């Protein structure tokens, strides 16, 4: 486990402890989200996240946010405003980035 | 609409 995987665990699970639903824990599939395939061309989700930590594919926190940034996008282009997952997404990834540039 |  090298020191920056460890930084990017850290950050995962204080990310994660936002979203004590789970919406955000696994890949939104089309059975759930009518069309999401057809609408959301990179999806993302938290364990997708984590096991990329595990594979060490993140160079940097920088590749690491935009994977965060990715997410919340998506839920925020699928879903309409005036829902739970649109204003979830929107609140986490303002306070995650404030969180991760302290 | 979405996931209703």
């Amino acid at each position: 486990s090298t020191p920056i995987q460890q930084l990017l665990e850290h950050f995962l699970r204080q990310l994660q402890r936002k979203d004590p639903h789970g919406f955000f824990a696994f890949p939104v599939t089309d059975a759930i989200a009518p069309g999401y395939s057809m609408i959301i061309k990179h999806p993302m989700d938290f364990g997708t996240m984590k096991d990329k930590i595990v594979a060490n594919e993140y160079k940097s926190v920088t590749e690491f946010k935009a994977d965060f940034k990715l997410m919340c996008d998506n839920a925020m282009t699928y879903n309409r405003p005036d829902t739970v997952y649109y204003k979830l997404a929107k609140k986490i990834l303002h306070a995650g980035f404030k969180m991760m540039s302290k | 609409g979405g996931k209703g």
